């Protein structure tokens, strides 16, 4: 419903200005802004809003545990990425363990998680945004998104992303604030939302498929525990013992092992400015509740027939998939509530962010592949061969991601955030456990760490592969997946995978002798400060102010946690 | 009420932080 002069003109103007900015290059605030830019992504918007609409308020605990994991990065992991002289987590692991097997496995795992949790997610979120605006098919939407991403990459926007990212982080937050205000005004305010959400449900809940038959209230009714982050520890959408503990693992893997954030963080003048950037990122990481989760609840309130679709046929007609329209909440909000003038600007900035992220991820994946896999499979290299290989790899990941859109659409009952977190938790906890063990216990050996990593990979695939093979579905058509394999919340499986990988790493490393201290100097957290050389393997008041600010941030975070408990 | 739980959590964490500082001392 954007086919009015007020919308197309603004979108075209916005894209033209972005291209011109890209073309021009052809001729505490920053650190925190860059850190939060990952959560500002439109994929994050869609996932969080859809999960909020589907379940309630609990999905914000993910973001606030990410606050507490950022106050773990800044004070525990950044100081070691500065005492080891290393930059990225795989570089720390290579320096500490040596060899090349660990680095090659990490490169392959990073490429897989880029294709699954980032590339496919961004493509699907852009497709959902375009479908909810132009009413297009998912494949046409992703084709258009890919085309505009190509224009972005060739006009040189990835060479001027400085002036299209850290100032787009203010247009996608002003638009988010304005849309939050509009949604709250439409729903009657804070109290209006909290009175109305529990009573918002679909009216078309019968279905004509004999097997489905009548649909139970449990599925089209909002969860009774929809206003509490502390869901039941066993029968809960987000088992709180996992939302806290079993997420700190995955979120630590992200903010301590995701090259984007690790390097954006290490791009600070001092450790007392990296801490301040982390503090500001945390305060800005408390905002996603009010900006995306509760607006998703308002989306469910205003558009139950669409967002709260429960009938398979209605859900196929609305979502495009029969599982559920959870992940169209924010797109529906944007395309319906906001005015005809600013709606186009909001959609343009969202799509520009999605395609900028896609371009950055394509470039990063090409660089990683060329410099870590083909560089070893053919040491001869050659610039022409490397460029051809990079372009062919971009084509390959684009094709595979396009072939993954149905799975992203139907994953975890149609909840994009649940899909992202499941794919993460099924592959991250192993590397997180290996990294933590390497940081803390010096007994870890290189071959032991590699064997632990690969064992965690195998035992996490033993749950990722069958889950996608059998599907997830919803109450209406529950998947025919084994109970013992599928019932356990993916975060509980995250904890189990973390601990199993740790136990395997200890078992393997205890078989052989440890690496001497000459290769551990200034690498272990317990031996950071030694004032001795190594053989390699190939303030007074500002600090107090930063500490007090961190304490204030934690106090605010715990206040909000208790308020929404 | 919810603000009561928020204040309870804030007080609990402040007490824990004070205990940690005392242990450091």
């Amino acid at each position: 419903l954007i086919d009015n002069p007020a919308d197309i003109l603004v979108i075209a103007a916005y894209f033209l200005l972005v291209i011109g900015v890209g073309l021009w290059s052809m001729c505490w605030w920053p650190v925190g802004a860059s850190l939060f830019a990952s959560n500002i992504g439109s994929g994050h918007f869609v996932g969080l809003a859809g999960t909020g609409a589907a379940s309630g308020l609990a999905v914000a605990g993910f973001e606030w545990n990410a606050l507490f994991v950022v106050l773990l990065l800044g004070w525990l992991f950044a100081p070691v990425y500065l005492t080891a002289g290393v930059i990225t987590m795989p570089q720390y692991l290579r320096k500490r363990f040596g060899g090349r097997r660990i680095r090659l496995y990490l490169s392959v795992l990073s490429l897989f998680l880029y294709i699954f949790t980032k590339i496919s997610v961004d493509m699907f979120s852009g497709a959902v945004f375009i479908q909810q605006a132009l009413g297009w098919n998912i494949y046409a939407s992703v084709i258009a998104l890919l085309g505009i991403t190509m224009i972005y990459t060739v006009t040189g926007g990835l060479a001027a992303l400085m002036y299209t990212d850290t100032v787009q982080t203010f247009v996608i937050l002003g638009g988010a604030c304005i849309l939050m205000g509009y949604a709250f005004h439409e729903v009657g305010g804070y109290s209006g939302l909290f009175d109305k959400y529990l009573g918002a449900a679909t009216s078309l809940t019968v279905s004509e498929d004999p097997a489905v038959g009548n649909i139970s209230s449990f599925c089209y009714r909002p969860r009774p525990d929809s206003y509490h982050l502390l869901r039941h520890p066993v029968t809960g959408d987000l088992p709180w013992p996992a939302l806290l503990l079993g997420l700190t693992i995955v979120s630590g893997w992200y903010w301590c092992s995701d090259q984007v954030i690790v390097q954006r963080c290490l791009a600070g003048k001092s450790l007392t400015h990296i801490k301040a950037g982390c503090i500001l990122c945390g305060y800005l990481k408390l905002t996603p509740m009010f900006l995306m989760v509760m607006p998703g609840m308002i989306s469910r309130i205003l558009y139950p027939d669409e967002v709260a679709c429960v009938v398979p046929e209605v859900c196929r007609r609305v979502c495009g998939t029969e599982v559920g329209c959870s992940n169209i909440a924010y797109p529906r909000l944007v395309v319906k509530l906001m005015p005809n003038g600013l709606r186009g600007l909001m959609l343009a900035v969202m799509l520009a962010a999605l395609m900028s992220s896609l371009a950055s991820i394509f470039n990063s994946s090409s660089t990683l592949f060329t410099m870590d896999i083909y560089t070893r499979l053919r040491p001869r290299a050659g610039d022409r061969e490397l460029l051809l290989v990079g372009r062919l790899w971009v084509v390959f990941i684009v094709v595979v991601s396009v072939a993954w859109l149905p799975v992203v659409q139907a994953a975890q009952g149609g909840q994009l955030f649940d899909y992202i977190q499941a794919v993460s938790s099924y592959l991250a906890p192993p590397v997180s456990a290996v990294f933590v063990l390497a940081l803390f216990v010096p007994r870890v050996n290189e071959q032991g760490a590699f064997w632990g990593l690969i064992g965690g990979l195998l035992m996490g695939l033993a749950r990722l592969i069958p889950e996608f093979s059998f599907g997830s579905g919803s109450c209406v058509q529950p998947s025919a997946c084994p109970a013992f394999l599928c019932g356990v919340h993916y975060l509980y499986f995250a904890i189990v995978l973390f601990f199993c990988s740790g136990l395997l790493t200890l078992t393997v490393s205890l078989c052989t002798a440890p690496i001497p201290r000459k290769h551990l100097h200034r690498l272990v957290f317990s031996l950071r400060h030694s004032k001795e050389e190594r053989e390699d393997l190939d303030d007074p008041s500002w600090a107090r102010v930063v500490n007090l600010n961190a304490l204030l941030m934690m106090a605010v975070a715990v206040f909000l946690w208790g308020f929404y408990a | 009420q919810p603000w009561m739980q928020g204040l309870i959590a804030v007080a609990v964490f402040l007490v824990l932080v004070a205990i940690a500082f005392a242990v450091n001392h």
